[PDB]
């Protein structure tokens, strides 16, 4: 239903 | 008005500030932003943006 | 502050999804609103069919900061246009360089 991804930066 | 020495010491408080010692001579790219100025150092070369109060023009009293 | 071309404003986060699938280029970014939180945006990038949302706030001071996984020393920036910028350079902790603007 949702193509967002709610991310975080790793570096 | 070209060149600008600095007053005080400054550590970068971001990754795209300069950090700069006292006496430390600059040329300004920009100063149209209100206390922050984009600017090179011509002791290291580097450019970024330094605190518009730790300058002042280098013929200074 | 934020005037830059991919900042589009206060758009749905529909609407975001939709601008970025039309590219069809992974990499393809922009900038909005959050849809309710004030003062907070949100950088969105489109990578193998999903748009990936960073969250992006000012502290006190002024400074700009994008959300950073518990362990990894947060990296601040005066100008969003410089956090940019930063991102578009490989292996920066995010899943694919912003490569294609997609502006307002």
């Amino acid at each position: 239903k949702s193509l967002t991804i709610y991310a975080q930066v790793q570096k | 008005v070209t060149l600008f020495v600095a007053l005080y010491d400054y550590e970068a408080r971001t990754e795209d500030d300069l950090s700069f010692h006292k006496g430390e001579k600059f040329q300004i790219l920009n100063s149209s932003e209100g206390d922050w100025w984009e600017a090179r150092s011509l002791t290291t070369g580097e450019t970024g943006y330094i605190p518009s109060n730790y300058v002042a023009p280098v013929d200074s009293i | 502050m934020d005037a830059v071309a991919v900042y589009h404003g206060k758009i749905s986060r529909e609407t975001g999804e939709k601008l970025l699938l039309a590219t069809g280029l992974d990499g393809s970014y922009l900038l909005r609103d959050s849809e309710s939180v004030p003062g907070v945006y949100c950088l969105c990038v489109l990578y193998h069919g999903y748009i990936y949302t960073y969250r992006v706030s000012q502290t006190e001071t002024g400074s700009w900061s994008a959300e950073t996984a518990p362990g990894v020393h947060k990296r601040y920036f005066r100008k969003i246009k410089n956090l940019i910028s930063a991102f578009q350079k490989p292996d920066q902790g995010i899943v694919i360089p912003l490569q294609y603007p997609v502006e307002k």
